[PDB]
């Protein structure tokens, strides 16, 4: 039973993969957007909350 | 004594505290009805303060407070003083004594002189759906009858003093039999004593004033205590009025369900139609239960005893016969209207040399069309001196709008005439009221598909805007060229979402966008878009339609009875009045000969019953 | 008039394929769904025939 | 119902006028705004999930939840959904318009 | 949800809403009539009540 713990975990996947796509955009690597595509759909999967 | 002094004196109920204050009233010309020791908020006087704060049923201050107010002179002003508060408005001291269930002090306030037709027109004393708590009556006689007091409701009628008659309408027209319906929930503890005092105040009114039916008195909505139980959904007091036999010889005109002959186990019974069925001459209980019933137990009120056979009787007397006429005269009239569109030779500016009888067969086709266009108009005109009454009005106007453009030779005639032809066959879909299967799925899709498809519309719009904007951001900008299968364009907002759900349902072949930034993440997000969306969202809707078909199966019998009821009354209310009086269901029975003898011209109805237990 | 022809063709594809078919399937789903008791008794009546 | 131990109650009778009775419950620890522990937080969060949906709907715990929904629940939730939806549309634009 | 929003408020706003009312219950040992926050539920009884 994940009644509140599902979307709390799914908010944590979002809260990490915005920071990860931020930091990969910060220094050198063009692969920031590959993680950011996950941040889009998890940003819109979490509207089902 | 100040103002908070004396209110605190009578609150504890301790007597001999004022003990000769009656000179001090007469000293400064102080009187109890004066605003000095009256509470400024409500308007409460000494006598109400005693009654609310009663102790073990009796307050000995009250015969003192009656005697002190007797000497000062104010008794008519003192007994009868309304709470001028907007939260208790009109509440006299008589309403409090009948409330607190004490027969004793009611007898004193009547004897010293009450205002027994006192209209408690307060915001507290309103209906529950009108910002109020307890409705009753707005009269002291109705308080005894609504709050279950058989001894007080006897006393308020046969008092030596001022008599509260059972006829007086209140501020909104309700008599006490309107009030007993207004406080009757259809539970068991409620409709036990409600049916008792509906009897005990009807029988008492006939053993009183014997020329007035109290039930015939209408409130200020035109309704009667039977039609008020019809409109407000009640079944406990609704069954009782229809099956109300009274065996007393003086009160026999107050009887419905007359008993009749019985040859062994074929016991007959004879129900009345005084208000259940008129031919448009008066209001009807049957029209209320089918059209505007504050939508409550219509499946239980259209079943009681005689309403169930009165719709079966009208069906096989004129109802079924006129219904198949109403189908095939409408379905042939559409085929006539259909062929005037397919074989129409004008295409604008009509062919003035018609000169052919084949053209004259089609020329009579619009004459039938103009007849249907003006007759569907005139039926809707005589209504307005409503869902589907307006759709026939649409079909009526667009024929008339076309017929004006026909004679004017306007080329837009053929455009408007198809808008009638799409709409007319939608009303052929409406003529299913009686075919059980087709009438079942008519109001399925009203609530089951405006909701579920909308409920499916949220989860798809939440997903698709997420995925597509993620995946068009995955694509490359035009840096090398304005082609969508390589780059992103202005129509990338459109052509992706077109290609998005197409690839899911039937375009399972390749359809792959090569020029992407990372093809390894595009194919993974596409795989999630297959399963975390529409495939799973289909299995939701199968489980939705799997479970919400069990709800309409529960209402299977209960929607067909109301379709079949709206079928008969629409046929019946379209007839002229002499034709309806030709079809009076039941028979004119002479059943009683009460005073001013002139025997009962009462249109009754036979219901036979086969019973071996009673036998 | 393609302005009104595309309107009425949409009402065709909505009412026939979506509406009237789902009117019929949901009708089948509850009317002849519970014939487990009925068709058992009719076959025994047919087998005796 | 007696006098000396009346304070050990939690359903007080308030007023009555025929069949429209009014009783007055207590919120000693049924709802505390952060000064204590509270049952309505324990029922929703720190409860054994077998009878949790049957303990919410007894008496005021049922009505107190729809009352807070009536006061600030429906308001601040509807503000929350449109603020998160207007947060992801901004994050949508930072995806497609990413040079 | 309702308890989640209510935690997100500060105490100052949360005391300002305070579902219920501050009634005077009945006289106690220390003078005051047992001042308690309370909630009112109205109910009909046409029965033996
Ligand atoms: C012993 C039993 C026999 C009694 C006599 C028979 C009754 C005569 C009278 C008769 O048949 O009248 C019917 C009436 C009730 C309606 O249905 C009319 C059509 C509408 C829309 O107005 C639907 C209704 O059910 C409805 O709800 C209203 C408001 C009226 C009826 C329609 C006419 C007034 C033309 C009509 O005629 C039909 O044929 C029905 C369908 C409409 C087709 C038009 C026909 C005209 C030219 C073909
Ligand atoms: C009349 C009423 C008076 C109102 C006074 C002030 C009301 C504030 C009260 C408010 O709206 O607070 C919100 C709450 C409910 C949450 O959304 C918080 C975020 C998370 C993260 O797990 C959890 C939730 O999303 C969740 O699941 C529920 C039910 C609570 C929200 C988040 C805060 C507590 C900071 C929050 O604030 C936001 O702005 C985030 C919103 C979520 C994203 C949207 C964009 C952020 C900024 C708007």
């Amino acid at each position: 039973l994940f009644i509140d713990g599902s979307f709390q975990l799914l908010y944590f996947i979002y809260s990490v993969l915005v920071i990860v796509s931020a930091a990969l955009y910060l220094a050198g690597i063009e692969a920031y957007l590959a993680v950011m595509v996950f941040a889009l759909v998890l940003g819109w999967m979490n509207a089902l909350y | 004594f100040n103002r908070p002094i004396l209110f605190d004196i009578v609150s504890r109920g301790s007597t001999a505290d004022l003990d000769g204050l009656l000179p001090f009233l007469l000293t400064h010309k102080k009187r109890l009805t004066d605003e000095e020791f009256r509470e400024p908020s409500t308007g409460k006087t000494c006598l109400p303060k005693a009654l609310l704060n009663l102790s073990n049923g009796r307050n000995d201050t009250i015969p003192v407070l009656l005697d002190i107010a007797e000497r000062t002179g104010n008794m008519r002003e003192f007994i009868n003083s309304p709470f001028r508060d907007i939260y208790y408005r009109g509440q006299t001291a008589l309403h409090i004594a009948i409330e607190r269930r004490c027969k004793h002090y009611v007898e004193l306030l009547v004897a010293q002189g009450a205002d027994v037709h006192a209209q408690a027109r307060g915001r507290f004393f309103q209906p529950k759906d009108e910002g109020g708590y307890f409705y009753f009556g707005e009269l002291p006689l109705s308080l005894a009858a609504c709050t279950n007091q058989p001894h007080i409701v006897n006393y308020l009628t046969e008092n030596p003093h001022k008599k509260a008659d059972m006829r007086r309408q209140d501020s909104r027209g309700n008599t006490v039999l309107h009030a007993l319906v207004a406080i009757a929930d259809n539970t068991r503890e409620n409709t036990k004593f409600v049916t008792k005092m509906y009897d005990l105040l009807l029988l008492k009114c006939a053993r009183l004033f014997p020329d007035s039916n109290l039930e015939a008195v209408l409130n200020n909505d035109g309704l009667s205590p039977l039609m008020m139980a019809a409109k407000t959904g009640k079944i406990g007091i609704f069954q009782h009025i229809i099956r109300r036999e009274v065996t007393d010889e003086d009160t026999r005109h107050l009887s419905r369900k007359f008993k009749d002959w019985a040859y062994g186990p074929v016991y007959s019974s004879l129900y009345d139609l005084s208000s259940l069925d008129t031919c448009g001459e008066e209001a009807s209980v049957l029209e209320i239960l089918v059209y505007n019933s504050k939508i409550e137990n219509r499946h239980e009120m259209l079943a009681v005893e005689p309403i169930n056979e009165l719709l079966r009787d009208k069906w096989r007397k004129f109802g079924a016969v006129s219904f198949y006429i109403n189908v095939v005269s409408y379905l042939c009239a559409m085929v006539i209207f259909t062929l005037t569109a397919y074989y129409q030779p004008l295409e604008g500016t009509p062919p003035y040399p018609y000169r052919t009888t084949v053209d004259y067969l089609r020329l009579a086709g619009e004459v039938i069309t103009l007849f249907t266009g003006v007759l569907f108009f005139f039926t809707n005109i005589k209504d307005l001196f409503g869902s589907f009454q307006l759709l026939y009005f649409i079909y009526s106007v667009l024929v008339i709008v076309s017929a004006a453009l026909y004679l004017a030779g306007i080329e837009a005639y053929l455009a408007v005439m198809v808008f009638a032809l799409v709409l007319g066959w939608m009303n052929a879909l409406y003529f299913t009221r009686g075919l059980k299967l087709t009438g079942t799925y008519s109001i399925m899709i009203q609530k089951i598909l405006f909701k579920d498809l909308f409920r499916f519309l949220l989860v798809y719009l939440l997903f698709m805007i997420g995925y597509a904007s993620a995946l068009v951001s995955l694509l490359n900008p035009c840096a090398n060229v304005p082609t969508y299968p390589s780059c992103r364009d202005s129509e990338t907002f459109s052509t992706f979402l077109l290609d998005l759900f197409k690839l899911t349902i039937g375009m399972g072949d390749l359809e792959m966008l090569s020029s992407t930034k990372y093809p390894v993440v595009f194919i993974i997000l596409l795989v999630t878009y297959i399963i975390l969306t529409f495939v799973l969202l289909l299995n939701m809707l199968i489980a939705l339609m799997g479970e919400t078909v069990g709800q309409v199966s529960k209402e299977s019998k209960h929607i067909w009875k109301l379709q079949w009821a709206t079928t008969i009354l629409d046929i019946e209310r379209s007839f002229p009045v002499f034709l309806r009086k030709a079809f009076r269901s039941g028979e004119m029975v002479t059943v009683g000969k009460s005073s001013d003898g002139t025997p009962d011209r009462r249109w009754c109805f036979r219901v036979d019953e086969v019973n071996w237990s009673h036998w």
